[PDB]
């Protein structure tokens, strides 16, 4: 068989600015199989206020999602996204680097 | 395969009976179908199994039922039959549904036919005609005339026999009955046969000749309470021997 | 050589097991007073975190190494009015992120004297790319496919009988170049 | 008007861990899904808000009998799939459908299948035939040759009534499909490594998606760091590409963008 | 809403052609279907069109045309086997099935060497009415029902004594009337001038 990896990348809708209100995307695209886990994580604790989109498709037969929520950043707050796949061998954890 | 079976062939029933139709299908065909047909109509969808779990409506689901008992079998039901419901059922299967090229495969078909009181049905009178001198010594042929007058409803099958098996050359059957009272709406039918054979065949006195026809009428529990005899599924015959 | 350029150094290694601890040492003169760290492409989060004692002398500790950690890195002390220039740039490797993929000879596992060998390495996880060392070590890279892939071929040298050639290959993905997999079986020839 | 397609998938999972459907099929206008049904909730059901008020229960409930005859094929494909290849456990199963618009009227067709996430069977509309990956996706390709009126049927679905669904499906939500946002487009620079400054050309707030963002030097194009398209969260996306600064280099560099048939250019 | 016309009725003679058309306006296409159905027998499926073209298997032809709506079955050398009812069906945008109300093709027999006359059978006393036979005329001639309500006529009907290569049409007609004689039995169809009629 074939197992793609899954490519994470955590960023705000809008350009963060500290105590103006935003939206915390994490975007899993890529993996395959389909089975996967997505938390978003705020000082290293899960945000269970997470909605996502619905499981998509690619023409190259990979899988994507969207997982997302609200939040007011700010400059003491780290915010992260943790996923895990057949092909980690622990979760991977993607910090939202804010510039 | 044996393709798809449905009973029963004939059917008649009272206006406030049940009945089930059955069919099956040996092909493992995915898709099961239950169309009626009338005259001067398209076929109709009453109901179809698309999937061995699943049925839905068709065009004129009124009146009926289905229940897709396994992926071989559908069943078609009526708890309150209707006048309206006299029709020729037809049941076929697909491979499957989805797939766009894929062919109907049909059952023998069902003749159903509902009344308001079962004092209609009569069987048929059966009746031989030898054929005339006039066209054995003008053709040298001998036609002989069948004639089964005086049944409803339109349930029988004619066959011809001489001398004990049954035979198809020289055989003609009209397609249709007539109504003998044609402007009644519950007129009694009669059909014609002829069986055609050379002039020597005739005129010999060992050969036997036999019209017979199938009625389908009641069933043997069917409740009668009349004078007369029931009029039930049953073979009425006429015969005629060689003559010269 | 106008300042002394200062030396860059990973304890006990620059090829870490994920999670394992690294210690990254910035050495300057003995005049030296500050330090600066610095990592390439994309500014690291955790020298901030670093204690400004602990910056002095110029270290800088990984009690667990993760993804954020890997990529290279260089530094420069402040000494006599003026920064240093920039280190010797060292390359940080998380190791043990994916499964082991699996090494093997296509030919056969013997290799006559002074001649050449191919080795497979094959993964169900469709890398972008494939490394292969010999057991200090030096590895190759092959071709990036950014597509993925997972097989990959290595021509080895003429192995000579006196000494022994040992192998073992990883998988890495082509957005994370310094995060590689768990270490195939080692495969003798 | 730009290209647009329409897509339907099917994922078919064998033996899959609880809470996972063993069956799944999305489609698809352009980036939007429009249409859902899995094995769990057993009904079709619309993923747009055009789709659900213009499509009568008539259409959901002929899909709905539909697709639970489609999940059953796609249970005994992969499970023949399993037994030609001796696989036990869990495996996944593939399918796309689909056809696009072109903007010069031209229309394209395609029908492929996936196991395990690699190309198994992809269709060609034109030779009437199917591509097989190995001898096992040949046996296939053999079974379904045979029926030639299918291929055909396949053929004419894919040029005529998947491009019929998708110009209907425009209509419906011609507001959302057929609008156009331009990009809004900054370039900064920041010295991420000491001697080394870096340009970003960031743009953001753009639909539809597609959009192509390139550097060049005077009138040329060393390498290109690009971002990818991701969707912000509330209809439109983003995306940048960067460049490294020679600092030396007396030479100017410009960002061009361009989006919906519009090109920009940022000099710097 | 979804519209499929077929010609209600057609009749050929055997071995020439018959082409019957089929015509619709459906919600889209996914292919048309033709059937045929004997009387009073399944309706079995005979050909299938999706692309535009005309698909021949033996004798029998099937034609599309997407753009105009249209197909026509074509039948070649004619057999009296042929006489039956065909039926038209298109698959719409949702995979239903549109059907025709079907066409009724009645083949006429290549009478070779006709022999019109009219015959009174001999009745077996089982029933008081008496039967006359009208047979072997060719198939130009016609026959139609009897002004008199008690007065039963069937329609023609044509036989095959297949060891002698020999066709016949023919038709009964019968009353329980006394005044009842076959030399006024057929007034009502136009009959052949040369039409045999018996001595006594
Ligand atoms: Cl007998």
């Amino acid at each position: 068989m074939i197992q793609r990896t899954p490519k994470i990348q955590v960023y705000s809708r809008h350009p963060a600015e500290n105590g103006k209100s935003n939206f915390l995307n994490c975007y899993v695209s890529g993996f395959h199989p389909s089975d996967i886990e997505v938390d978003l994580l705020k000082n290293g604790e899960r945000i269970e206020k997470v909605e996502h989109s619905d499981l998509s498709f690619s023409k190259d037969w990979s899988f994507y999602l969207l997982y997302y929520t609200e939040f007011t950043p700010t400059e003491k707050d780290e915010y992260a996204c943790r996923v895990n796949h057949v092909t980690l061998s622990q979760p991977k954890i993607v910090k939202w680097d804010r510039d | 395969n044996a393709g798809v079976t449905q009973t029963p062939k004939f059917q008649v029933l009272k206006t406030g009976q049940s009945m089930t139709l059955q069919c099956a299908q040996d092909m493992n065909h995915n898709s099961m179908y239950w169309y009626r047909q009338d005259p001067g109509m398209g076929l109709r969808l009453i109901y179809y199994s698309a999937s061995e779990g699943t049925t839905d409506k068709g065009e004129v689901p009124n009146g009926y039922n289905v229940s897709r008992l396994n992926k071989r079998e559908f069943s078609l039901r009526l708890e309150s039959a209707a006048p309206s419901q006299t029709s020729v059922y037809f049941c076929a299967s697909s491979v499957w549904t989805g797939e766009g090229s894929g062919e109907l495969f049909f059952g023998e078909g069902s003749r159903l036919t509902v009344l308001e009181d079962l004092k209609n049905v009569f069987p048929p009178e059966v009746a031989v005609f030898e054929p005339s001198e006039a066209e054995i010594s003008h053709t040298q042929k001998a036609t002989l005339v069948c004639l089964a007058t005086g049944f409803y409803p339109d349930h029988v099958e004619l066959s011809w026999w001489v001398n004990g098996k049954e035979v198809h050359s020289g055989v003609c059957t009209d397609p249709q009955p007539l109504k003998e009272q044609p402007a009644l709406n519950d007129s009694r039918y009669a059909l014609s046969s002829r069986l055609r054979v050379s002039a020597t065949f005739w005129q010999n006195p060992r050969n036997h000749f036999r019209c017979q026809v199938q009625f389908y009428g009641l069933s043997e529990n069917d409740e009668w309470t009349q004078d007369r005899a029931k009029p039930v599924t049953q073979i009425v015959s006429a015969e005629a021997w060689g003559r010269a | 050589g106008t300042i002394p350029k200062p030396t860059l150094w990973a304890e006990p290694d620059s090829v870490i097991t994920q999670g394992s601890p690294v210690t990254l040492s910035c050495q300057g003169s003995l005049e030296a007073q500050e330090y600066r760290l610095y990592r390439e492409k994309k500014s690291a989060s955790w020298i901030t975190r670093i204690r400004p004692e602990l910056v002095k002398n110029g270290q800088f500790h990984i009690p667990s190494i993760t993804w954020e950690h890997t990529g290279r890195y260089g530094c420069q002390y402040y000494s006599r009015a003026r920064w240093s220039e920039l280190s010797d740039p060292l390359v940080l490797v998380m190791t043990g992120a994916y499964p082991k993929p699996t090494l093997s000879a296509q030919p056969s596992p013997v290799v006559t004297s002074g001649g050449r060998v191919t080795l497979q390495c094959e993964s169900q996880v469709a890398f972008g790319g494939f490394i292969l060392c010999k057991e200090h070590p030096q590895c190759l890279n092959s071709q990036p496919h950014a597509r993925g892939s997972s097989r990959a071929i290595f021509s080895v040298g003429p192995v000579s009988p006196n000494r022994r050639w040992s192998h073992r290959c990883y998988g890495y993905d082509l957005n994370s170049p310094y995060v590689w997999s768990s270490p195939s079986d080692l495969l003798e020839l | 008007m730009r290209t647009h397609s329409l897509r339907y998938f099917r994922l078919g999972v064998s033996d899959p861990i609880h809470g996972v459907p063993e069956f799944i099929s999305v489609g698809y206008v352009d980036s939007h899904p429009i249409t859902t049904y899995d094995s769990v909730t057993r009904q079709k059901e619309p993923r747009a808000p055009w789709m659900a008020e213009n499509l009568a229960p008539d259409h959901w409930e002929r899909y709905t009998q539909l697709l639970r005859g489609w999940q059953q094929m796609f249970k005994v494909e992969l499970k023949r799939l399993q037994r030609h290849y001796n696989h036990s456990g869990s495996h996944t199963y593939q399918r796309m459908i689909g056809c696009e618009l072109l903007e010069d009227g031209s229309t394209t067709g395609f029908l492929q299948y996936a196991y395990d996430g690699q190309d198994f069977l992809i269709f060609n509309k034109d030779t009437l035939s199917w591509l097989a990956v190995d001898n096992v996706a040949h046996t296939i390709k053999q079974a379904w040759e045979a029926n030639q009126h299918e291929l055909l049927y396949q053929k004419n679905w894919l040029e005529e009534e998947c491009i019929a669904w998708l110009k209907r499906f425009l209509e419906y939500g011609k507001d959302t499909l057929q609008r156009t946002e331009p990009p809004l487009v900054r370039v900064n620079r920041k010295e991420t490594f000491p001697g080394v400054t870096a340009l970003f050309c960031k743009a953001h707030g753009f639909y539809p998606p597609e959009i192509y963002m390139t550097w060049m030097k005077n009138g040329e194009e060393q390498e290109i760091d690009y971002g990818d398209i991701l969707p912000s969260g509330d209809g439109t996306y983003q995306a940048w590409a960067s460049i490294e600064l020679d600092p030396q280099s007396s030479n100017l560099y410009s960002c061009h963008v361009e989006h919906s048939g519009v090109h920009m250019v940022l000099q710097v | 809403g979804q519209n499929i016309d077929q010609p209600t009725e057609m009749t050929a003679t055997e071995g020439a052609i018959v082409q019957i058309n089929c015509t619709y306006q459906t919600s889209g296409f996914n292919g048309l279907f033709w059937y045929q159905q004997h009387a009073g027998e399944a309706p079995t499926f005979l050909s299938y069109n999706v692309l535009d073209g005309l698909e021949e298997k033996g004798r029998f032809s099937s034609f599309l045309s997407r753009s105009k709506g249209y197909s026509y079955l074509l039948l070649k050398e004619l057999q009296m086997k042929d006489s039956a009812s065909y039926l038209c069906a298109v698959k719409d945008s949702n995979y239903q099935l549109i059907w025709g109300a079907g066409t009724k093709l009645i083949i006429k027999p290549d009478i070779q060497n006709p022999d019109p006359a009219v015959y009174q059978l001999r009745d077996s006393k089982s029933s008081d009415k008496s039967v006359c036979l009208f047979t072997d005329f060719d198939s130009q001639t016609n026959v139609s029902q009897s002004k008199d309500s008690d007065v039963y006529i069937t329609d023609k009907c044509v036989l095959d004594m297949r060891s002698m290569d020999f066709k016949s049409n023919s038709a009964v007609a019968w009353s329980n009337k006394s005044d009842f004689a076959c030399a006024n039995a057929f007034n009502n169809s136009i009959i052949p001038e040369d039409t045999f009629f018996p001595s006594p």
